[PDB]
């Protein structure tokens, strides 16, 4: 069909992937329609252990977007690989699910990644770099080539699956680490994570978020991953699955132009639990006005323009 | 079935209070809500303000399809303040009935209630006691507001029969001067369930003082964002499963005091 | 009065000042409302020599925000000390000026510095170090502190009034630079200038603008203002001026919470041209509202928080 | 006294061609209208959308205190969309008159006048051409459009006396079959002042035929944001003076042929 896109570890029957952070593993949004309607899930954010995350107030909300602190909240490996994965796999075996992974130092992100494409449903790990390194001062590691590129290469050894590394925005050039990352072996890449932000509030005169600072997304961001997103598909050429304030099919074809293969959907599902499927339906009739073939031919055309 | 989801019909939007609005809503969301202290995920007419305001449900009326609502504004640059400016025949998008709300079910006329509320906690209880009130069980509902400025449903609870309602000001304009946990010492008997909801410090001391009573159920709050249990933005540390996050959207928002750490 | 502020260089009669780019050199919006009503006035940049500025499409819109590719159009040193800023000396002479001075090369920039501060209103000078420098490969004076510190360094030498360095948040850290920038001799800071964002024709499937990438701003970047507002309040003991996405006296109010001493308004002007003396009146009544004595007592409590 | 800015009430909208909506404002702004050819700043009520919606005067009428626009929408993500939303009574936020419009003062009953316009050009040439008729001029009005689909303004031209009013359509759905220039090369006297506005490529043709005329007044569009002359964004180059850039906002709407390149 039309809206198929095939990508390294995914044969996607449309580019629709719910954004990780933004739809935990599926088992909530699923009471609110047929999950097989999407293309692929990005689940929440696996760390070796388990962790409760960052300390209340976590989210905030701003012009056009909000802000999170979560912390990284999740049951860890052990039961992500038990209880998580396999209720996806029992409730939609043909539904691929990209399986971020996150973690605080190099050997736990290996560790992960050993172990989580033994999960039949996983097809693609989304590497979240977009964390602090306490084996580096807490920097992140996204934000050091060198660093990433050890990482990924590290991480590239131990996976059964193809490897998407998540690049964070919040870089004075980006050019360097998709470079780095790309010949440090990975399959292809995801952009962007959030941005940087604070809210105050007025009556306290304190953060409003407990965490002080927090992940900026949403609507507002759209043009800045639109700019990085084109940046960095001039310089790799592995694909680029695109994300970052997305709400609209013509959201989509627009990272398309871009030069995005598939389009993540996080922010968005909080204020329309539907709107990956309302996209997805609505995608059709947007493409024919703007006289899409299919978005495969799309990705070649922008490919080739460039 | 299970709509989850609906653009509902304003009835009526007035202001009852200083900077509160009582907006009755109606829809066919109204036929799936049950127990009493679910809320609504409501959307903004802002485009700016993606984030859904969470707002209890007061009471509702199946045969009307309607439900009631109570809510406070914040200044002209919130997004309450924009929903009070909606209008009788405005849609309002609405994701609900959300949570866990406030058993009821075992209950008999025999045990004796006490209901505790406060500020913008006290429009949930409201559909409490009238589906306790069928029940036929003695209640004692005490409710504390920081002033008469911000009193809310006092009509709606006198007209309850089996009632004692007794009403604190902070300030004394109105009924007993001082917070609602005065009158809270002041009850003697034996309390079998007590249902509250309000500020957290009224919830605080509401369950130190009765911290040994299995049926006592608290309302919480929370910052939301998808308002159905996957971002993990409303999180509570479970007392009974340390390191176990309790989520006040989809777990809650009413949980039993042993769960809870204040 | 309450609203008053003391800055270098700057006797405020309240903190309000239209942002550069944003209000020409005040001779349009003059129309609108008494000019005499605002603090001050960064004025549009100047460059030595004359510059007509990218070619258009030059803005777009986003979500709570817009894209600007202006590309520093002004007539020039000669033109703006002779025609734009004597202007606002005979309409205006008691309404301080904040000369944005912008350039290509350092030479550029001292010569400006050297020549500007002879204008009896100008009162401050705010560097623009967020322009492409050519002595370097086009790389922004804004991203390396040692070149910045020099830029600065040779900047302060010739400069009859105090100097106000106006920061990108194009950065990776942007602390070093703000450390740098105050041992280089700055007054002051503004900040922001504005993120990068990109948007595309969905039609054309080229990107509207015609310089491609340009300058977001808007309530969108608000969160990101804040955010490194308090980062750089934490670092210097220099006054910031802030700005970004400034559309109320709330919004004004958090900037302090944020340690702001004055705060610039721009892209809120295009869509409402009273929102400058709108939000000055309204300041009292939401600084009631929230149990705060003066602006200039706030600037302590919140120095002393920290 | 010259308000610049008013919260304007709309007297009615409908959908008068495919996708382009007349929208019929009243407010005292209107007192202030003079050449024809000026536009006005619409706020969208949208709060994610915060840049103004520039759109020409079609018409006014002073006693009625009210003036009419004419504007085609996007899709549903535009915010000319939003503004189609609005329903009789609403209020919207509107900066204006803005501009030099069209020059009417030095044309008497000799001079033959030629008007050409095209899709979304056409409605501010509608008060162009009352204000022209009561100087006793003939007016020679030719309007193409893309299609039948989008034809607007017909019946209020030929209602107009003084006029030869032809119309194409690039399909042949209506009139003559082709662009508006064909309809330009068959006209046989000495035009004296042509007023012209459309898309780029009609305005490049009709220069480009009539570059020997000073009366030839050209009005033209560009991306806006401050529409006051203060951001510098709607700039054309100076074909008078180079290196100068002509706002297209306050230098225009409307120039002189002499002062464009195309
Ligand atoms: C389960 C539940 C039920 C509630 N029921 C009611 C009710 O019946 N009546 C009532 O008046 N209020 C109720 N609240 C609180 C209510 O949600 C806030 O008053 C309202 O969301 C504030 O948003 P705003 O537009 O006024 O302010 P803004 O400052 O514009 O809101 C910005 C963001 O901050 C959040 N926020 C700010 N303060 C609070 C708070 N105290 N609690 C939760 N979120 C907050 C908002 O939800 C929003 O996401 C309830 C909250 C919860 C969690
Ligand atoms: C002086 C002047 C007079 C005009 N008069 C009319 C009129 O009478 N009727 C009419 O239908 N249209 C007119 N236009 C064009 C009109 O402004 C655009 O149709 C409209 O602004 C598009 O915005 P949107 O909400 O439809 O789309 P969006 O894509 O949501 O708009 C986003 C931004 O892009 C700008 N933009 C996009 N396309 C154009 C364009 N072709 N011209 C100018 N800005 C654009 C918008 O102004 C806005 O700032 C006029 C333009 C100018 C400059
Ligand atoms: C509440 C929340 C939680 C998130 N959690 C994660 C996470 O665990 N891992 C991750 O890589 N990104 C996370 N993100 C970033 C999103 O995956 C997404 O890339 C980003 O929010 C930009 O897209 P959006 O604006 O459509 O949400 C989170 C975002 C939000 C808002
Ligand atoms: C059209 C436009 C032109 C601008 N021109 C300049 C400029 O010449 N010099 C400068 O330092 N900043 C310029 N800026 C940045 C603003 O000064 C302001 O700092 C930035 O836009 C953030 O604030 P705001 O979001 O309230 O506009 C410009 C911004 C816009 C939108
Ligand atoms: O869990 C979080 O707080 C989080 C992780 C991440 O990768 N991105 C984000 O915005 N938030
Ligand atoms: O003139 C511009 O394009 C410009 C300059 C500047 O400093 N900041 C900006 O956003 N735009
Ligand atoms: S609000 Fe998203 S988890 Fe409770
Ligand atoms: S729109 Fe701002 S200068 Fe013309
Ligand atoms: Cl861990
Ligand atoms: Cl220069």
């Amino acid at each position: 069909n039309r809206l198929s896109v095939k990508l390294p570890g995914l044969d996607l029957k449309n580019p629709i992937i719910p954004a990780s952070g933004c739809f935990g593993f599926g088992e909530e949004y699923a009471k609110y329609y047929d999950l097989n309607k999407l293309g692929s899930i990005m689940v929440k954010a696996t760390t070796l252990h388990p962790r409760f995350g960052n300390p209340t107030p976590r989210v905030a909300e701003t012009a056009s977007g909000m802000l999170n602190a979560i912390g990284l909240q999740n049951p860890g490996l052990e039961v992500i690989m038990a209880e998580k994965l396999p209720w996806l796999n029992e409730n939609f075996p043909d539904l691929p699910i990209i399986a971020n992974v996150a973690g605080s130092e190099e050997d736990d992100y290996v560790a992960v990644c050993a172990k989580i494409g033994d999960a039949p449903n996983v097809k693609v790990i989304e590497l979240n770099i977009s964390c602090p390194n306490v084996k580096h001062g807490g920097q992140a590691f996204g934000t050091d080539p060198d660093v990433a590129a050890a990482l990924v290469k590290a991480c590239k050894a131990v996976s059964k699956v193809p490897l998407y590394v998540k690049l964070s925005p919040n870089v004075t050039d980006i050019v360097p680490i998709a470079k780095a990352v790309e010949a440090a072996g990975a399959d292809g890449l995801t952009m962007i994570n959030t941005l940087m932000g604070v809210r105050f509030d007025l009556k306290t005169r304190k953060p409003v978020l407990a965490n002080i600072t927090g992940g900026l997304s949403g609507p507002a961001i759209k043009p800045v991953a639109l700019k990085l997103i084109h940046q960095v598909a001039q310089v790799v050429d592995i694909p680029i699955i695109g994300m970052g304030g997305v709400e609209s099919a013509q959201d989509v074809l627009e990272m398309y132009m871009a030069g995005a293969s598939a389009v993540a959907v996080g922010t968005a599902n909080f204020a329309d639990p539907f709107v990956c499927p309302k996209i997805i339906e609505k995608l059709p009739e947007v493409m024919d006005q703007y006289g899409i073939d299919s978005l495969e031919n799309l990705i070649q055309e922008v490919k080739n323009s460039k | 079935m299970p709509k989850l989801q609906e653009m509902m019909t304003i009835v009526s939007q007035r202001e009852v209070a200083s900077n509160i609005f009582e907006m009755v809503l109606k829809g066919e969301l109204v036929e799936e809500m049950d127990l009493p202290g679910q809320f609504l995920h409501l959307a903004v007419p802002n485009a700016s303000m993606l984030l859904r305001r969470p707002i209890s449900i007061s009471s509702w009326d199946k045969v009307a399809k309607t439900c009631t609502i109570l809510y406070r504004i914040g200044d002209e640059t919130s997004g309450t303040y924009e929903i009070s400016k909606l209008q009788s025949g405005a849609k309002i998008d609405v994701m609900g009935p959300l949570g866990n709300g406030f058993p009821v079910d075992e209950v008999v006329s025999t045990d004796k209630i006490l209901i505790v509320g406060g500020g913008i906690g006290v429009p949930p209880l409201y559909e409490l006691a009238k589906q306790l009130e069928e029940k036929n069980c003695q209640m004692t509902i005490l409710l504390g507001f920081a002033s008469e400025k911000v009193k809310i449903l006092e009509k709606e609870f006198a007209e309850l029969k089996n009632v004692s309602l007794k009403i604190a000001t902070d300030d004394g304009s109105y009924g007993t001067k001082g917070h609602v946990g005065m009158l809270m010492e002041e009850i003697d008997f034996e309390v079998d369930a007590l249902y509250t909801c309000g500020a957290p410090a009224m919830l605080k001391a509401v369950a130190k003082k009765y911290e040994q009573l299995e049926r006592l159920y608290i309302s919480m709050e929370s910052r939301m964002a998808c308002g159905i249990g996957a971002c993990y933005a409303c999180v509570e540390h479970d007392k009974e499963d340390e390191n176990h996050a309790l989520k006040v959207c989809e777990d809650g928002p009413v949980f039993l005091g042993k769960q809870l750490l204040l």
